[PDB]
């Protein structure tokens, strides 16, 4: 296992990743399209889901069956860090699905999540994603530990 | 608008169309095809809203965009990402970052704001304007017929 694996999801995750490219192979990014992919990302892992080119209910059934495939690209590690926005459609779905998988690995990890504040859509998503993490904490019987950063 | 050439109006429309062509060119950071779809088809995910005729306002300043009344759905493009400000009270809001090497980038920031509480007035102005014009032309009073029941008129209206 590596010391730490860093996982980023959705646009916000992609954007934060650009600041951590010096960590290279330890960084793993996921999104549903390439709107946020920039040149510096060549230095890290980037995986885009298939058939997915803001609505979480729409994105979920498309990405769910692909999660096992995403997880195979994430090495076993002694610790993980997960990072995404609570308020969009892709990060707030990929992030928690991967988080659920990390719980199944009996992993130690923390997340960095952003409270998006632009619109009632963002705010509704923030609520549903926090509730998602709570449901996961209960279902997997594990604390889901997050550093919460409001915009 | 009275006094303005169709040439002038057409030029303005073409320049606005180009901004929309730019908007949807899929080359902006952070901006998805799905982001655009959910901006303009806002009732798809906001089911409590009423589908109806809405106006699109295309503005090149924050100030002008903020002055769109009762904004529903907003998309902002910025060339300088330092200038991004989450202004207004729309229900849906998204931002894209334009590229300085994008030759189609005509302005430093462009805001595409959709509302619907503006169409009313527009229609009123047209109805009121037409009414006034019709009133001036309506208030007419034709003269009495130049032919009396005395003239012998045949089926083709021939009087011989
Ligand atoms: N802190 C932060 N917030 C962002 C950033 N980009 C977008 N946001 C906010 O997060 C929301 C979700 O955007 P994004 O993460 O790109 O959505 P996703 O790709 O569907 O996961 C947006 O509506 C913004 O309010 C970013 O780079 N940093
Ligand atoms: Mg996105």
């Amino acid at each position: 296992p590596v010391k730490v694996c860093l996982i980023f999801a959705g646009g916000t995750g992609m954007n934060v990743a650009t600041k951590l490219v010096d960590l290279g192979e330890a960084v793993h990014c996921f999104d549903t399209c390439d709107k946020n992919v920039v040149d510096v990302h060549r230095s890290v892992n980037v995986t885009l889901t298939k058939g997915t080119r803001g609505n979480r209910k729409v994105i979920l059934p498309l990405v769910r069956p692909q999660i096992p495939a995403l997880m195979d690209t994430i090495p076993e590690a002694d610790f993980y860090i997960v990072c995404y926005s609570l308020g969009g459609g892709s990060g707030s779905v990929l992030g928690p699905l991967i988080t659920g998988q990390l719980a199944d690995r009996k992993a130690s990890f923390v997340s960095f999540v952003v409270g998006a504040m632009e619109s009632t859509d963002n705010l509704g998503n923030d609520i549903d994603t926090m509730k998602t993490l709570e449901a996961i904490a209960v279902n997997k019987h594990l604390p889901i530990v997050v550093n919460y950063v409001p915009n | 608008t009275q006094g303005r050439s169709y040439e002038s109006i057409n030029d303005e429309i073409a320049e606005k169309i180009r901004k929309v062509v730019l908007l949807v060119n899929q080359n902006h950071g952070r901006l998805d095809v799905h982001d655009v779809a959910n901006w303009v088809r806002f009732t798809d995910k906001h089911n409590y809203l009423i589908p109806q005729v809405c106006e699109l306002h295309i503005e090149t300043t924050r100030k002008d965009a903020e002055n769109v009344p009762e904004a529903i759905s907003q998309l902002s493009l910025y060339l300088d990402p330092s200038k991004e400000v989450a202004f207004g009270t729309p229900i849906y809001r998204k931002v894209g970052i334009m590229k300085v090497d994008d030759l189609d980038v005509t302005d430093d920031q462009i805001h595409f704001v959709i509302n619907s509480v503006g169409v009313v007035e527009i229609m009123k102005t047209i109805t009121d304007s037409k009414l006034e014009m019709t009133r001036q032309q309506s208030k007419f009073t034709q003269r009495n017929p130049i032919i009396d029941a005395d003239d012998n008129v045949d089926e083709d209206g021939m009087v011989v």
